[PDB]
């Protein structure tokens, strides 16, 4: 787990540093919210229909009363272009908030706890999530457990010992193919088919695909070990 | 040699599991896996 | 899931063919360049909206051909191979129920087209079938569908004896199901309302535009040619800049309605993929986030412009 | 049973504890055991 655990981190490490673009949703903040700053500047050269976007040539050609009917359009346009930059910020600074929403939400149930969720903290079976700072943002290493080897198998989805039919109390019943054994369903560890590992609901009659074992007791052969016991002072009774 | 070679797009090659009322996978091993998720 | 990805050519709709109209518009800079870039972001982030959804699987997933699911009748909801469309009985339901023209607006396809968000939908779909939840946390991984159930129902804490000691009323109770479904869905169009509704605001948001190339925005003439017909050089351009502001905030309002149009649909996407994410690929143990009980499973068919689910509930 | 059930406490302090006799199913596990060994004695006071 460990070694896993280091290597995964240490891939990680490389995998940020090489290529290009890896970091691109915080690129694209740093780059969108620039560039329209940059624009909104340059809109300072357009004219808005007017004799020049140099607003004080407005005064050196034209004088106080018709100077106002050039200048109202260089108004209503930069105050057109400000409209578009603060609507446009609304509505960007919005995604960051719909974003920061689910930051928060991830952070407090993928960091502050383990949450259930399936391909939430990130692909496979959530383990748990380590929070890095990053300029404007964040970034989460999402440790998780995943299925990787795997052997084929079959799976009964009960026991008929008794006539009565057996279930697990947890995991699932398989066979290696010759004799079976009760597992957990992520992971394969048999045991021997006990009592502890299963619950008794009616008979075999109603329920399809039911295989055919035994099921073992541990006080079957533990008063076994005591009907021996008992035996062995019935007999040397005899003898005193 | 190369060229700008167009084409229809493929989601992946064909993979039906064999399935069937009786058989199972259960895993031996597993990946502690690490990913990075960003967010603006 | 998405929208049309309608975009606006920012010139043609100011000035029909017209260089005398689009010299007066570059005496406004840059504007149009970023108009085209804020549709440009809302066609973009479309692709992006069906990927996130349907794209949640990475290798796809198929049914073997014959069905023994032990009476969990999937008839009608895997794709029917004999349709030329490789869609459902579902999808050939869904799919009926919801260049550039002289205004110089434009229309666009999506990235993946029906085949592909079927395509898609049916792995989404065999995967859940055949593999239970794991293929969304692993590798693929056969198990007996009755099993998947019984995990299901120890899940969410009933006791996997009670799937067993009823299976063939069970999978019939849930074949009624999916009956009414199709009987429903063959009887009303009212319930696919949310599909209706944006295409509707799409639809209307688009005749606004149009009408407004008819608005005489106080000038001498509403229609650019028209003018070039009758006027020259001055008493032309002291018209043309009037079309050139009215039509400007035509196009500053038509783009300030669809991004913010824009944001209900990424949310609602958002949300849809989530739910690939955490009803499709998995098992709710949230109260009435999946359906309107306790989760069982749920399986996603491909609509136009979005997703219905089966939430199947217990 | 001792198999459905976990013990606690004593039965003051529980508001609403009703009284119901249980069942231990290893108690006549141990019974169909015991009079196995109580045929084992009177057929060893016999020879
Ligand atoms: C299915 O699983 C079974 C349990 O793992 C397995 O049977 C077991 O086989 C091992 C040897 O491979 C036996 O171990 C004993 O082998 C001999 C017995 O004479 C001794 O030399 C050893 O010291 C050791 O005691 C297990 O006892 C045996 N278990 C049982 C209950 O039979 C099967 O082989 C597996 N099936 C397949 C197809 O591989
Ligand atoms: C699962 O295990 C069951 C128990 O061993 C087994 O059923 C048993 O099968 C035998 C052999 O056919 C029956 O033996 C006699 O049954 C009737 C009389 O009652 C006769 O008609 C037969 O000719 C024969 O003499 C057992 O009675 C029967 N026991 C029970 C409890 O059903 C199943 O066949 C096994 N199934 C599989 C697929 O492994
Ligand atoms: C639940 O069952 C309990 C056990 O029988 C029972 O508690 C018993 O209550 C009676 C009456 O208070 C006690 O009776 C004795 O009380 C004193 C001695 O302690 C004497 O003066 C009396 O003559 C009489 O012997 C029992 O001793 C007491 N037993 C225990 C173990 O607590 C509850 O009353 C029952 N409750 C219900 C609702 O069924
Ligand atoms: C697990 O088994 C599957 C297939 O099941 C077996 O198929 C037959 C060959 C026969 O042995 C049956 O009794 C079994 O049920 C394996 O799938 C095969 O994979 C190979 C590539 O490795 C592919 O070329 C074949 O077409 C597949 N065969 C089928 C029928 O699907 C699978 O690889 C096995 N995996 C492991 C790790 O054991
Ligand atoms: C799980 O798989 C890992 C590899 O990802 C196994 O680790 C390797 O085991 C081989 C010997 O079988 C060694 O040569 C390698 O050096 C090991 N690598 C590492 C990272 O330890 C691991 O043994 C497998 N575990 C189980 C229990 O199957
Ligand atoms: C699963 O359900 C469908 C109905 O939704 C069944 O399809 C019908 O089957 C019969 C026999 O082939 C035909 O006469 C009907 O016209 C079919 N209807 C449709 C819409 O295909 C299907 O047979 C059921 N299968 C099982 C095992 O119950
Ligand atoms: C244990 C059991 O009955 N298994 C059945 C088998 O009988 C049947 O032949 C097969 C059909 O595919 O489905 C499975
Ligand atoms: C209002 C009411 O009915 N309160 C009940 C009471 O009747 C009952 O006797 C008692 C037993 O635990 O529990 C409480
Ligand atoms: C039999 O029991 C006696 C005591 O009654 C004891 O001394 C003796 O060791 C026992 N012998 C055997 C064979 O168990
Ligand atoms: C005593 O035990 C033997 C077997 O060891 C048996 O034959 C006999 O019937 C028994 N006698 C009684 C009285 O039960």
């Amino acid at each position: 787990i460990a070694n896993q655990f280091n290597s995964a981190i240490g891939k990680i490490q490389d995998s940020l540093s090489s290529t290009a673009s890896a970091l691109g949703k915080l690129q694209d903040v740093v780059n969108q919210n620039a560039q329209a700053l940059n624009t909104l500047v340059k809109q300072l050269s357009s004219n808005f229909g007017a004799i020049s976007s140099v607003l004080n040539d407005i005064l050196a050609r034209l004088d106080k009363v018709e100077a106002e009917v050039q200048i109202d359009r260089l108004i209503t346009g930069r105050l057109q272009s400000l409209q578009t930059y603060v609507t446009q910020q609304l509505i960007r600074a919005a995604e960051i908030r719909a974003s920061a929403n689910l930051a928060a939400t991830k952070m407090s149930e993928c960091v502050l706890g383990q949450s259930k969720r399936v391909d939430f903290c990130g692909k496979g079976y959530h383990l748990m999530s380590f929070p890095q700072s990053a300029p404007h943002g964040v970034v989460f290493l999402h440790v998780t457990y995943v299925p990787a080897q795997e052997k084929n198998f079959t799976t009964a989805p009960a026991i008929c010992h008794d006539g009565k039919a057996h279930f697990p109390r947890e995991g699932v019943f398989v066979s290696n193919g010759t004799h079976w054994f009760v597992t957990q369903r992520n992971f394969y560890e048999p045991q021997i088919i006990t009592t502890h590992n299963t619950f008794v609901s009616g008979n075999c009659d109603v329920v399809i695909g039911i295989v055919n074992n035994t099921v073992y007791d541990p006080l079957q052969p533990e008063l076994d070990s005591f009907k021996e016991e008992l035996d062995k002072y019935f007999k040397n009774h005899t003898s005193p | 040699s190369q060229s700008i070679i167009a084409y229809t797009m493929s989601l992946g090659a064909e993979n039906s599991v064999a399935y069937s009322n009786n058989s199972i996978a259960i895993p031996i091993n597993f990946t502690i896996s690490v990913t990075t998720e960003i967010l603006p | 899931v998405s929208m049309t990805k309608t975009s606006v050519d920012c010139t043609m709709y100011i000035c029909g063919d017209s260089t005398e109209c689009s010299n007066l518009l570059l005496q406004y800079g840059s504007f149009c360049t970023q108009l085209n870039r804020a549709l440009t972001g809302i066609a973009v982030e479309q692709d992006k909206n069906t990927q996130e959804v349907f794209a949640q699987v990475k290798q796809i997933y198929k049914t073997p051909p014959i069905k023994d699911f032990g009476g969990f009748n999937f008839s009608q909801i895997l794709p029917d191979p004999s349709k030329p469309s490789k869609r459902s009985f579902i999808e050939d339901l869904l799919f009926n129920k919801v260049a550039q023209k002289f205004n110089g607006l434009t229309v666009l396809p999506p990235l993946l087209t029906d085949e592909m968000i079927a395509q898609y939908t049916s792995a989404l779909l065999a995967g859940t079938i055949t593999s239970g939840w794991t293929f969304g946390a692993g590798a693929a991984l056969q198990i007996p569908f009755a099993m998947q159930m019984a995990y299901r129902f120890n899940g969410i804490g009933v006791t996997q004896n009670v799937l067993y000691e009823n299976q063939k009323l069970i999978a019939n109770q849930f074949n009624s199901a999916i009956g009414k479904i199709q009987d429903s869905l063959s009887s009303t169009a009212s319930a696919l309302g949310k599909l209706q509704d944006v295409v509707n605001q799409n639809a209307q948001a688009l005749n606004t535009l149009v009408k407004q190339l008819s608005s005489n925005f106080g000038a001498i003439s509403s229609v650019l040619n028209d003018i070039l017909a009758r006027l020259d050089k001055v008493e032309a351009e002291v018209q043309i800049d009037r079309l050139i502001t009215g039509r400007l905030q035509s196009l500053q309002t038509y783009v300030t309605q669809q991004l913010i149009r824009a944001a209900e649909i990424r949310a609602s996407a958002n949300l849809a993929a989530t739910k690939m994410s955490e009803c499709v690929l998995g098992q709710s143990k949230r109260v009435d986030f999946c359906g309107k009980g306790y989760h069982l499973m749920s399986f996603p068919q491909s609509a136009p412009h979005g997703v219905v689910f089966l939430h199947v509930t217990y």
